[PDB]
């Protein structure tokens, strides 16, 4: 089955790093996209990072470059995010998605996210 | 006395031609029929040799 374990949460003195991980389980991640989708209370969604099928290209948003790092292992079939130099508005519920595939081919600008 | 005219030679019937077999086809039917298309920008390039 589909399912996906986010784990490595926690609060932190602010400035410091912390890794997070991700567990996939039913699939493998060298043939999908994944997203994290980060969402405070109170406030909505905000669309963090992602990272594409293939690894060949990498994208943030503008309030979070340079600071934190996206990584993949085929292998173990483990997503990790590398959080760095935590601000206290970065305080929010993050989630691991799971986008379309090369197996579908799709035009650019790829569409995703579509379980997590 | 004893002469030598021509000669006569036997002409074949017909002709055969051989192959080393035909297993070795090229994948056609997959593109042909494939579960999905590209867009009408960028195309798949594939290589068949």
């Amino acid at each position: 089955q589909v399912q996906l374990v986010e784990s490595g949460g926690g609060v932190v003195q602010p400035g410091r790093s912390l890794r997070l991980s991700c567990a996939a389980s039913g699939f493998t991640l060298s043939s999908y996209g994944m997203h994290w989708v980060r969402q405070a209370p109170g406030k909505g969604l905000e669309w963090v990072a992602v990272i594409s099928y293939d690894g060949s290209n990498k994208y943030y948003v503008d309030s979070v470059k340079g600071r934190f790092t996206i990584s993949r292992d085929n292998s173990k079939n483990t997503l990790y995010l590398q959080m760095n130099s935590l601000r206290a508005e970065d305080t929010a519920v993050y989630y691991c998605a799971r986008g379309w595939a090369y197996w579908e081919l799709l035009p650019d600008y790829y569409y995703g996210m579509d379980v997590w | 006395g004893i002469y030598q005219t021509s000669n006569f030679r036997v002409q074949p019937t017909e002709s055969i031609v051989r192959f080393p077999n035909i297993t070795n086809l090229c994948p056609f039917d997959e593109v042909f029929n494939a579960t999905r298309f590209a867009s009408v920008y960028a195309w798949n390039r594939k290589r068949i040799s």
